[PDB]
C-alpha cells in the first residue's frame, strides 16, 4: 500500500519559481529522504537533487549548482523544489523517487524502489 | 569439560560488524553437535573440512567470532568474495579453513518502532587485509580539498545505522553471523569431540 | 567524475532467445548499481539491486551479476511485453551518474 503522487508543473514561463511537489501514501516518512530525478524530452535522465534524512544534507547536480532549492516539510510529509532560474535545457519531466539505501540514516529499502508518476515542466515564453 | 557455545550464541549483545568480539577457545571438546542437529540455521557453510567429520579433527586452536549483518548480504561472508563489507571492515582470508553459520533473527534485533544501534561501515581509503579490527573514528577525507574534522562536500563520516524494521522483508533484516576458524599449530591439538 | 557506458545501446533479439546485457563503469564502484525498466510514459520501477539480487515481485526470469567494474544483467525468455528501455546506474559514489540507456526492440 505505497505509492507517491507528484504535482505542481505544466506551462512556465522563464523568470518564474513554480512549487514543483510530491507527496507519499504512507510510511514513516520522517525516516527516508529521497531524490529528484530530471527526464529529458527524448534523450534520456539524468537528475535534480538530493534531500537527506534530518533534512541535513543538500547536494544537488553539478551542472545546476547553485540554482534549484529544493526542501521537505516533515509536518506534511510533502517535498518542495522551487526554481530560481530557467534555461531551454529544463523541458524535462521531473520524477521524485525514495530512498533508504546509502541516502539515509538507516538501510531499508533498496535504492530506489518505488519512483511513481511525473510532472512534465516544457519552459517556453 | 564441554566448553558452551552459548557464550558466542546466545549473548544478549553483539558487536555490529567491525568491533566484532575474537574468542579464542581452548582445553575443551566442543562435540559439534548442537551447531548441526538445529534446524534453525539460515546458512550452515563449511570449507575443507566436511560437517560430519569435526570431532574427528583434533585442532589446537578455535576462533569464534560474531557479529550481525544485512541478511541479503549474508553470502559476503566468504571466501575469496568481495563487496561493501569483505572490501572493508570483514575480510576472510582466500584459503580459509573453516566455517559460516547465520542465523535469521528478527523477533530480538528488530523493534516495532526501528532499530538504529548497529552500526556499519562505508567508507575507508584502503582495502582490508584478512583477519584485522578496524575500530576507527576519523572522518572520511576524499583527498583533494581534504577539509579537517568536519562534515562538508568531499567529508563524510564513515560509519552508518541499519536501520531495521519487522517489516522490511528477508532482505535487509536482522541476520546473526557467527564465524567458526580453526588453526593447527606446534603446540599440542587440545580441541575436538568424544 | 563516475562515467557510464553501456555496450550494445541497441539490441533486437527474437522472443525465446537469451539477451546479456552488459554495463561498464570507470574507477571503481564496488557492489552498488541497479537496473531499470523504462517503458515510454511510465515509472521505471526496479528488477535488480546491488546487481545480485532481484526485488520480491519482479518475475524471476531476470538474473544479474558482476562486481569490481563490470556487471552484466541476463534475461532468460523475454516476452513481447518486456520490450522497454533498460538503464544501469551506480550510487556509490556522491555524484552517481546514470547509465546512458538501451533500446530493446523485436527482430
Ligand atoms: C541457546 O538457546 C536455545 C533456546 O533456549 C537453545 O536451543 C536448544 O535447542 C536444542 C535442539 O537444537 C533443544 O534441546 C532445546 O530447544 C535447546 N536446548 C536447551 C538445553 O535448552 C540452544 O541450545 C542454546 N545455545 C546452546 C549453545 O546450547
Amino acid at each position: 500500500e505505497v505509492q507517491l503522487v507528484e504535482s505542481g508543473g505544466g506551462v512556465v514561463q522563464p523568470g518564474t519559481s513554480p512549487r514543483l511537489s510530491c507527496a507519499a501514501s504512507g510510511f514513516t516518512f520522517s525516516n527516508s529522504g529521497m531524490h529528484w530525478v530530471r527526464q529529458a524530452p527524448g534523450k534520456g535522465l539524468e537528475w535534480v537533487a538530493v534531500i537527506w534524512y534530518d533534512g541535513s544534507k543538500k547536494y544537488y547536480v553539478d551542472s545546476v549548482k547553485g540554482r534549484f532549492t529544493i526542501s521537505r516539510d516533515n509536518s506534511k510529509n510533502t517535498l518542495y523544489l522551487q526554481m530560481n532560474s530557467l534555461r531551454a535545457e529544463d523541458t524535462a519531466v521531473y520524477y521524485c523517487a525514495r530512498d533508504g539505501t546509502v541516502a539515509v540514516r538507516g538501510v531499508m529499502n533498496p535504492f530506489f524502489d518505488y519512483w511513481g508518476q511525473g510532472t512534465l515542466v516544457t519552459v517556453s515564453s | 569439560n564441554l566448553c558452551p557455545f552459548g557464550e558466542v550464541f546466545n549473548a544478549t549483545r553483539f558487536a555490529s560488524v567491525y568491533a566484532w568480539n575474537r574468542k579464542r577457545i581452548s582445553n575443551c571438546v566442543a562435540d559439534y553437535s548442537v551447531l548441526y542437529n538445529s534446524a534453525s540455521f539460515s546458512t550452515f557453510k563449511c570449507y575443507g573440512v566436511s560437517p560430519t567429520k569435526l570431532n574427528d579433527l583434533c585442532f589446537t586452536n578455535v576462533y569464534a567470532d560474531s557479529f550481525v549483518i544485512r541478511g541479503d548480504e549474508v553470502r559476503q561472508i566468504a571466501p575469496g568474495q568481495t563487496g561493501k563489507i569483505a572490501d572493508y571492515n570483514y575480510k576472510l582470508p582466500d584459503d580459509f579453513t573453516g566455517c559460516v553459520i547465520a542465523w535469521n533473527s528478527n523477533n530480538l534485533d528488530s523493534k516495532v518502532g526501528g532499530n538504529y544501534n548497529y552500526l556499519y561501515r562505508l567508507f575507508r581509503k584502503s582495502n582490508l587485509k584478512p583477519f584485522e579490527r578496524d575500530i576507527s573514528t576519523e572522518i572520511y577525507q576524499a583527498g583533494s580539498t581534504p577539509c579537517n574534522g568536519v562534515e562538508g562536500f568531499n567529508c563524510y563520516f564513515p560509519l552508518q545505522s541499519y536501520g531495521f524494521q519487522p517489516t522490511n522483508g528477508v532482505g535487509y533484516q536482522p541476520y546473526r553471523v557467527v564465524v567458526l576458524s580453526f588453526e593447527l599449530l606446534h603446540a599440542p591439538a587440545t580441541v575436538c569431540g568424544p | 567524475d563516475i562515467q557510464l557506458t553501456q555496450s550494445p545501446s541497441s539490441l533486437s533479439a527474437s522472443v525465446g532467445d537469451r539477451v546479456t546485457i552488459t554495463c561498464q563503469a570507470s574507477q571503481d564502484i564496488s557492489n552498488y548499481l541497479n537496473w531499470y525498466q523504462q517503458i515510454p510514459g511510465k515509472a521505471p520501477k526496479l528488477l535488480i539491486y546491488d546487481a545480485s539480487n532481484l526485488e520480491t515481485g519482479v518475475p524471476s526470469r531476470f538474473s544479474g551479476s558482476g562486481s569490481g567494474t563490470d556487471f552484466t544483467f541476463t534475461i532468460s525468455s523475454l516476452q513481447p511485453e518486456d520490450i522497454a528501455t533498460y538503464y544501469c546506474q551506480q550510487y556509490d559514489n556522491l555524484p552517481y551518474t546514470f547509465g546512458q540507456g538501451t533500446k530493446l526492440e523485436i527482430k
